């Protein structure tokens, strides 16, 4: 049963650890993307304001 | 007739002994199996952690 316990936890958590680790890339990516999108829209909407 | 039933009681009692020996032989073997299966789990759980 101790092997059954470490089987279920170690396997299922490792799957749930990877998707959360992947979501961290989207979070850090979306920050840098939105930061770049700020400049994209800033230079677009401000320069076209003339 | 009084001789053949004693040889039947002989071989029946002889069968009873070998029939008993069968049980007690595999009985201790069964404990060896559960013991060997237990040692596997002690290493399999360790392997499962590395796995």
């Amino acid at each position: 049963a101790m092997s059954m316990a470490v089987e279920s936890t170690g396997n299922a958590k490792a799957e749930a650890e990877s998707r959360a680790e992947a979501a961290r890339i989207e979070g850090e990516g979306s920050v840098l993307q939105a930061k770049l999108k700020a400049q994209a829209l800033a230079i677009e909407t401000e320069a076209e304001l003339e | 007739l009084a001789i053949e039933i004693t040889t039947n009681s002989q071989e029946a009692a002889a069968k009873h002994e070998a029939q008993r020996l069968e049980q007690e032989a595999r009985g201790r073997l069964e404990r060896q199996k559960i013991l060997d299966q237990s040692e596997a789990e002690k290493a399999r759980k360790e392997l499962l952690e590395l796995e």
